[PDB]
């Protein structure tokens, strides 16, 4: 993955040399930010279920056709509604992975690589997931540098979908 | 034969029969 | 196997004492048979005959 | 094996889906990855809640006493101008 | 119960029950009035003991309810609280039986095989029972909280 | 022969290696390179491919209007059970007997069981050799 | 791996404006971040030489010692010196120069029907040496969405549910 | 306990004759599928817990056997199931390698339906669990290998019926 | 790569003889059926995204363990590479239908695909199930009239199902 | 290549789960060590020329057939390749050091190396002697005080010694 | 079948089979490559033969499907056609067995006890089989409609 | 009491499915041998008394079961044998026509070995009489027809054992 640690090994490995003091400073800056990062990931995990059921409801309020239109792509059945909340939980889980790791590396590998090809193939709309991520950005309830770290990876997902 | 054990009659259970709608 | 009729806390006393080599097989079987896992299954529900 | 990985006690190198053994270096089977978590203490029964392994009531001593000493009569024997070949 | 295994103990030994065994069957049945009061408190407090039980469980283990957790969604969370209603029920049996024999052969024997085979983190369900214990002992006096809590921590011990 | 693959012949590094530090040369061949993969023959008049002139759509529910010793044997046959069956047909209809007993299944369920084969209960006759 | 997560839109812009050549475009695709994440991080130094000889030089590895001889360029000079050394061989400049995209040279004999197993199929992105580590896992205890009832759902042969969406056709006439 | 080679040798030996062309004709047929059976038994060993978890969740996990009263309610009783289903997926793997279902009735089938009636275990739900377990096993090993592994599952289901 | 016309020439060349009069007349029947061969291919390429997506959707309904997370085709990237495989096989099956010979299908699509999936760990039995769903989705869209004149295309949809069966066997 | 933090993320994605509360508290102890994990990497990088050369010189004094004519480290090109290999294994041990965790060690360095030295004739039992001599030169230099505050780094030099033991048993 | 009851006939009489019995087992097996054609026609026409079969049944007996009829609603009407699929299946068995012995011990013996005990009008289900017979014999020609219809009317006779 | 067609219909009916290609595949196999079985049952009906006279004279005619004290001494006891052997040659003829040995255990095998032990009839000499009777039956009906009629004789001998 793309962590602050593996982007320091890779900078030294790309020229075939040892870890200089340029690379120890980058690893040290990961350790100073990790205190705010591991309390945001702990708090998004602790309120994950109340954040996913709320954000799926925010999508159905803004786009109410998704609960009424027949077809496989829409949440107009009990099976389609469970697959919608499965996807909100995929996006929230990758955010708390990026907070633990310390960079946009888990969701680059598991989520955003190949995402445009799925939404074109299975007729899903990236505006459904932007509205779901704007709920979590406004409803996680964090404050300080804890909220700065959580919103920095939520905004990374909104920029790839848009 | 124990604090939890099976008797057929108390089984109130569509599993010896298999109408899968229940 | 012990799995579906034990709780985990019963005969780890005897396994770790045997895996360390502290007791031979016959002591391991005798200590196995005279544990309450045995009489809870082979002595309780059957007669003495 | 799934419980130990799910409990973060230790990840057990199993089999890939076709049934070949897993391994980090392709020479031998069941080699594992290591680093920064197997040497860190205090998390041995980590994620097993209220686990009580060893003297949990006290922090262990530092024990940072690294020195090698002349080991008379038990310094290991090995050939000269050579390196012993494993059987 | 204490009556049935004090019998099967003296049953195996080819003997009758000693004063040590018969002065405790005696001591247990005079204790029976106080046991039903304790179980009567937990009987119609299951609405709060379970719902507040799963309260602290999710605040302490948000992984199990987060997307990817075993109890994720409206469905699993309902079953997530269903098991706590089970184990809260077995503690009411153990209090009236004066022993964890009802809890032993129900919900404890081979419990790790079930939860490992269901994908559920067995440590997570142990955290759930501990959260129920603080709610249960908060509903009773000190003399009772040494019992009602006493059966929970046995379930905590066997569940790991 | 030659050197092994890749080894420049004459520049081997195991010429005067000591035996105590000698390491056995692993075996490696020209298999897993792609130049030595066996191609289709295709100059002996054989390509490995398949296309048109291969596929046939065979109708094998419908082989033909089936053979004459089925139709021949399919009739002779019901000239020899026709007198049977309509004798057995209105042996059912005005065998409209009355009803005994109490109806044990709803309104039916009387003495005899409906449409029971009498040959089974009546065909196994117990017999005594030297019957007495 | 032709995804728009892996497109290189600024390398493409410098090729359209005649700033770089195709030899610089081919170099920039090997040193790119999708190629290091999906290919270089799942091979060792020996199988990655086999990948980059088959795809840059257009021909197969001669023997298992050509893999050993070139893998020490990656370990001591990094990946950027290995693809400068490969692109500056006379095997490259005689075949593709700096203006032609590489291809698999002489794969099929002119009169035959079969070929030589094209190189994207001969070496996929990881092999046997990384199979026992990153091989996904059919049924992985992931706890995915549940199905709930099953004998109602695709009914058994004697069930009356099969002739239900036929009851409307019978209808009243 | 005979494999395909043991059964071929027994029938050729029981008449006191050598292995003629017909006896070796089946033996060659078994050696041809020898490569398929090992890979089939390979993946089944890897995904043993995953297959049983898929079968119970697809067949009887969502039914009412698990209710207080159903045949699978208590945790000892639930844990006995996956222990019990492990033998069916395991012994079926042995029959798939040996190419002969003699090991099943020797070590599984005899006294089995007579035992479930004693305990009161529902034979109906048991076979559907094995049928669902047969369905997932065809997913892993492929079609023809699933046809082979599936050929011993219904052998268990037939005799257990 | 050789089509049905070039295969009877390649076989007659290894005998060293001209084509016979009955070998020209058998090729004149393949010219007369040319417009109906061109409408098999026109219907399976004008619906190429519906053959692939509806058959993938029917596969993860039947084999739902392929999409948990952790499984073989989930990383948004393993799902996109799974639909890439179904789109490649449908491309080369359609190439073999316009030729009349399954030469291009196994020279450059099926050549080493069974051993690619074994080195990766991909289950080749599930790829064969996915090809069989693209098959009957393609033969159902082949024998519907819908802008074609009425006639008998019965031996052409039997040949199209033969390349789908060749690909599904050659993958496991 | 993934660190100690991305290792527990990759293990939780195969289950599809969030991280536990004890898993996050065990990652807060690796952050708390921190400054002194960086002291060990700084101490074996600042002496990397002398770890290699002092333990190369000690290797040809006990095994003099390695530099005899015909021996494996006899020529200018073969001697410079033994010192190049010791400097590479020391490089990937310190990487499995800066990031916490051996995935540059046994994907980039140790994978395929045992079978490579056998193809070259290099005695892998003698490469292991040269790795074990660099281990003693590194752990004697990891626990010296010399500009660091006094404390307990014993659980981190037990991890540094564990990487050297892993490279020395996977080379033969 | 004709083979099994020509045996059990001569079995009871302590004798072997006469030419009258063995020239008909012979005559039946040569008739055996044409049944598998007649039964093959009814096998994959059950979609049309069963509806229509229920087509004319409701047009002739609207009481059974009207509110109060036994097959009223979406539920019973599905089972209303399920029984016709049963009896259409047994006729395929009787055609291949060359006798109503399969139809005898399945769907005929004690059939009045079942349908009387289910509240179903047994005359109504007899009307259903007659409607299937006209659809079945309309799908065949010559001898056979004299066969395929021949097994239905036996089922009509025993079903009243 | 099922023939080959009854057994095929039962198994295809017991799963509630139609007669697929595999069920009709065996039925076609039975109709092919329909011509062979009638001629086999034809000659056996003709030479019923001759076959039984050949078997007893070839297996147990002069052994000491025939002499005083043996199990077959008195004329009532001797006459019971050829009456008894007639059923084995007769019911085996029924199994040969029906193509299914269900009629044997239904009407012959059940309570048979339990009956001979009551009377004290030697099961050892009984099977050898049937084996000798099987040997002469292969003489009349030919090789393959003898293989068919012989396939039900040892079925009687197996269960009677
Ligand atoms: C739904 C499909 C099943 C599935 C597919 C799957 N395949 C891959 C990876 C590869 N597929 C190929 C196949 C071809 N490449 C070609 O060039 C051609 C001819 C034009 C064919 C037929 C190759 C070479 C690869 C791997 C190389 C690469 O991706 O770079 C993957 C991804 C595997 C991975 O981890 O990368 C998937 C998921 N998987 C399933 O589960 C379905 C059953
Ligand atoms: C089977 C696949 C179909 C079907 C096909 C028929 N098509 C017939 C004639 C026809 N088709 C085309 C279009 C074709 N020519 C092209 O150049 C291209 C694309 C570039 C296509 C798709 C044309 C122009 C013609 C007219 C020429 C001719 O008739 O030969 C056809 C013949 C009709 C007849 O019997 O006379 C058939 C049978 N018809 C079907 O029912 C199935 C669905
Ligand atoms: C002559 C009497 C023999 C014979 C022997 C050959 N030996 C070859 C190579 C060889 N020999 C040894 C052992 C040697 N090396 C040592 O270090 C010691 C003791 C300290 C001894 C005895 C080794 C390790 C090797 C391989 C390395 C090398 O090339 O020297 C040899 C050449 C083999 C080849 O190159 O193919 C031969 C031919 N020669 C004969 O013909 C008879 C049998
Ligand atoms: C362990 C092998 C050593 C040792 C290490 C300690 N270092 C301690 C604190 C510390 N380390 C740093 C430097 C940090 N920034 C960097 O750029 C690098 C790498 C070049 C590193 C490690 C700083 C700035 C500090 C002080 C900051 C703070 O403490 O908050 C330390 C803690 C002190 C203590 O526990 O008393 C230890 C133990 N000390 C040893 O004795 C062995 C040899
Ligand atoms: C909910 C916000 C809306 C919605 C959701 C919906 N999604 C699907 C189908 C898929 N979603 C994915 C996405 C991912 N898979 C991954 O592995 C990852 C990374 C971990 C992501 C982001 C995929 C691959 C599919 C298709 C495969 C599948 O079915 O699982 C559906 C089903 C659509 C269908 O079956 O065709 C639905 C209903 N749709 C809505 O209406 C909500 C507004
Ligand atoms: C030195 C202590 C021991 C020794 C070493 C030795 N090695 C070689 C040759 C090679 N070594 C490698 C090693 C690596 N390649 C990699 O990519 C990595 C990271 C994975 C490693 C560790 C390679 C590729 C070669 C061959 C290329 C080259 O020219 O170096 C030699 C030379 C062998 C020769 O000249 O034929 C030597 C001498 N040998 C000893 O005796 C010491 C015990
Ligand atoms: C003097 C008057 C006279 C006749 C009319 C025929 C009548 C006749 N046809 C067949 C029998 C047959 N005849 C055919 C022939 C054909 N099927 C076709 O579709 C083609 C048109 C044709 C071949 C070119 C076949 C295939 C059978 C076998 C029928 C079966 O399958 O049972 C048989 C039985 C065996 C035989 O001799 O072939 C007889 C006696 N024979 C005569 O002696
Ligand atoms: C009386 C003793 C006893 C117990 C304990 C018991 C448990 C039990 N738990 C189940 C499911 C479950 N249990 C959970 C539980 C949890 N998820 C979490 O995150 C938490 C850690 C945990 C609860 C606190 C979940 C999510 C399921 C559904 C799993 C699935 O659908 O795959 C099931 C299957 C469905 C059912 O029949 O209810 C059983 C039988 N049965 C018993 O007889
Ligand atoms: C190797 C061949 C073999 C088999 C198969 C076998 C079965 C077997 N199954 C048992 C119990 C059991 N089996 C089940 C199984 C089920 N409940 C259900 O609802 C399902 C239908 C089914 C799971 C598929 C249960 C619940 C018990 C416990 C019964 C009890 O405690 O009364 C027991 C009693 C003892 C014990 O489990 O320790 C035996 C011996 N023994 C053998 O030697
Ligand atoms: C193979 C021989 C065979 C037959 C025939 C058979 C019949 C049969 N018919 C049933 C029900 C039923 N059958 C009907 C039938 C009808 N309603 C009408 O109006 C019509 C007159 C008639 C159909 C043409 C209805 C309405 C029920 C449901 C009755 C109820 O739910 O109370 C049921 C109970 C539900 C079930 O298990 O399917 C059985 C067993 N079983 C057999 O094994």
């Amino acid at each position: 993955m793309k962590t602050p640690i593996t982007e320091a090994i890779a900078t030294a490995d790309n020229q075939g040399r040892f870890l200089s003091n340029t690379e120890l400073q980058a690893v040290n800056g990961r350790y100073q930010r990790a205190t705010a990062s591991l309390t945001a990931a702990k708090a998004l995990t602790g309120s994950a279920q109340r954040l996913i059921t709320g954000a799926a409801q925010a999508v159905y309020n803004k786009f109410p056709y998704t609960t009424q239109m027949p077809g496989p792509a829409y949440a107009s059945s009990a099976i389609g509604k469970a697959k919608c909340a499965r996807d909100i939980g995929y996006y929230l889980r990758m955010v708390t992975y990026c907070l633990v790791v310390g960079g946009t590396g888990p969701m680059d590998e598991y989520l955003v690589a190949g995402l445009e090809e799925i939404n074109r193939s299975f007729d899903l709309s990236p505006s459904w997931y932007i509205e779901a991520l704007q709920y979590i950005k406004n409803s996680h309830g964090l404050s300080g540098q804890v909220a700065n770290e959580a919103n920095a990876y939520i905004d990374y997902a909104i920029n790839t979908l848009s | 034969s124990g604090y939890g054990d099976y008797s057929y009659s108390t089984d109130r259970t569509k599993g010896h029969v298999n109408q899968y709608y229940v | 196997d012990i799995s579906t009729f034990v709780i985990g806390n019963e005969i780890e006393n005897i396994k770790i004492q045997f895996i360390k080599g502290q007791i031979s097989v016959k002591e391991m079987i005798n200590a196995l048979g005279k544990s309450s896992v045995y009489l809870k299954e082979f002595y309780n529900p059957y007669p003495n005959i | 094996a799934n419980v130990a990985g799910q409990e973060k006690i230790a990840t057990i190198s199993g089999y890939t889906w076709d049934g070949q053994p897993q391994t980090e270096i392709p020479g031998k089977p069941f080699v594992k990855s290591i680093g920064a978590m197997d040497y860190m203490d205090g998390v041995e029964g980590g994620d097993v809640v209220a686990a009580k392994v060893g003297a949990f009531w006290k922090p262990k001593a530092p024990k940072e006493v690294p020195y090698k000493r002349p080991m008379g009569a038990n310094t290991p024997e090995l050939p000269y101008n050579t390196v012993p070949r494993l059987v | 119960s204490i009556v049935t295994k004090s019998i099967v103990n003296a049953d195996a030994e080819a003997r009758y029950l000693s004063p040590g065994e018969l002065d405790r069957i005696k001591s247990f049945v005079l204790s029976g009035q106080r046991r039903l009061r304790i179980a009567q408190t937990l009987t119609e407090n299951r609405e709060r003991i379970v719902k507040q039980g799963g309260q602290q469980l999710f605040q302490r283990r948000p992984d199990v309810v987060s997307p990817g957790g075993n109890a994720y969604g409206e469905e699993m969370t309902a079953t997530c609280l269903r098991d706590l209603d089970y184990y809260l029920r077995l503690v009411t049996y153990g209090i009236i039986a004066g022993d964890v024999t009802p809890i032993e052969e129900i919900g404890l024997v081979g419990v790790k095989e079930m939860y490992s085979a269901l994908g559920t983190p067995i440590s997570g369900v142990a955290e759930g029972i501990r959260c129920m214990k603080d709610v249960a002992c908060s509903l009773l006096s000190g003399e009772d909280a040494a019992e009602v809590g006493f059966y929970f921590d046995y379930t905590l011990a066997a569940m790991q | 022969q030659l050197a092994p693959p890749g080894i420049p012949p004459g520049e081997d590094a195991r010429n005067n290696q000591s035996l105590r530090q000698y390491v056995a040369r692993p075996v490696e061949t020209y298999q897993k390179r792609s130049f030595a993969t066996p191609l289709p023959l295709t100059w002996t008049g054989e390509t490995e491919t398949v296309g048109a002139f291969d596929v046939v759509v065979p109708p094998q529910e419908k082989d033909l209007p089936v053979s004459g010793e089925a139709t021949s044997a399919f009739v002779k046959y019901s000239d020899m059970v026709r007198a049977e069956r309509k004798a057995a047909l209105q042996a059912l209809l005005s065998a409209s007997a009355a009803g005994e007993g109490r109806p044990t299944c709803g309104a039916e369920g009387r003495k005899f069981v409906s449409n029971a084969n009498p040959v089974l209960v009546n065909g196994v006759k117990c017999v005594e050799y030297w019957r007495k | 791996q032709i995804l728009k997560s892996t497109k290189q839109p600024f390398l493409e812009s410098q090729l359209r404006f005649n700033q770089i050549s195709i030899k610089d475009f081919i170099k920039g695709l090997v040193l790119s971040a999708p190629f290091r994440d999906l290919n270089y991080n799942v091979n060792n130094n020996y199988r990655f030489v086999e990948i980059c000889v088959q795809r840059v030089l257009g021909r197969d590895i001669y023997n298992e010692r050509e893999k050993i001889a070139w893998s020490i360029i990656i370990a001591t000079q990094g990946l950027e010196g290995f693809i400068d050394t490969l692109l500056n061989t006379q095997e490259y400049l005689s075949n593709f120069g700096d203006s032609i995209v590489p291809f698999q040279r002489r794969r099929i004999i002119p009169q035959r029907s079969k070929g030589e197993m094209p190189f994207n199929l001969k070496t996929p992105r990881y092999g046997i040496e990384f199979r026992s580590k990153l091989a996904a896992t059919q049924f992985s205890w992931a706890s995915p969405i549940r199905r709930f009832r099953p004998q109602e759902q695709q009914p058994k042969a004697g069930d009356p549910a099969l002739f239900l969406n036929m009851v409307q056709e019978m209808g009243p006439g | 306990m005979q494999d395909a080679i043991t059964s071929v040798i027994n029938a050729a030996d029981v008449q006191g004759k050598y292995l003629d062309a017909n006896s070796v004709e089946k033996l060659r047929g078994y050696f041809q599928t020898g490569e398929l059976r090992v890979r089939a038994a390979a993946t089944i060993a890897a995904n043993a817990a995953t297959i049983i978890k898929e079968a119970v969740a697809k067949s009887l996990l969502y039914s009412d056997i698990t209710r207080p009263g159903g045949n699978m309610y208590t945790t000892r009783r639930y844990a006995a199931c996956i222990r019990d289903l492990d033998y069916y997926l395991r012994y079926a793997t042995y029959g798939m390698l040996a190419g002969d279902p003699s090991i099943l009735d020797e070590r599984v089938l005899n006294g089995l339906k007579e035992t479930y009636n004693s305990l009161g275990v529902p034979i109906g739900a048991t076979i559907q669990a094995i049928q669902a377990m047969k369905e997932v096993t065809g997913s892993l090993v492929g079609s023809d290998a699933g046809k082979e592994m599936g050929l011993y599952f219904d052998y268990i289901c037939s005799g257990l019926s | 790569m050789l089509d049905a016309f070039a295969k009877v020439v390649a076989q007659a060349d290894a005998r060293g003889e001209f084509l016979s009069n009955t070998q020209i007349d058998a090729l004149s029947k393949m010219v007369k059926e040319g417009n109906q061969r061109l409408d098999i291919v026109n219907k399976v390429t004008s619906n190429a995204s519906a053959i692939v997506t509806n058959s993938a959707r029917a596969l993860f309904a039947e084999q739902p363990q392929l999409i948990q997370p952790g499984g073989n085709a989930y990383t948004s990237r393993r799902m996109a590479a799974c639909l890439r495989d179904m789109e490649i096989v449908l491309r080369y099956v359609s190439y073999a239908m316009i030729a009349g010979d399954s030469s291009v299908l196994d020279d450059r699509c099926l050549n080493g695909l069974r051993e690619t999936y074994q080195a990766l760990g991909t289950p080749g039995s599930s790829v064969a199930v996915a090809i069989q769903k693209m098959k009957d989705a393609s033969v159902a869209l082949a024998n519907d009239t819908t802008g074609t004149p009425i006639g008998d295309c019965s031996s052409l949809v039997a040949e199209l199902a033969g390349y789908f069966d060749r690909a599904a066997v050659s993958v496991v």
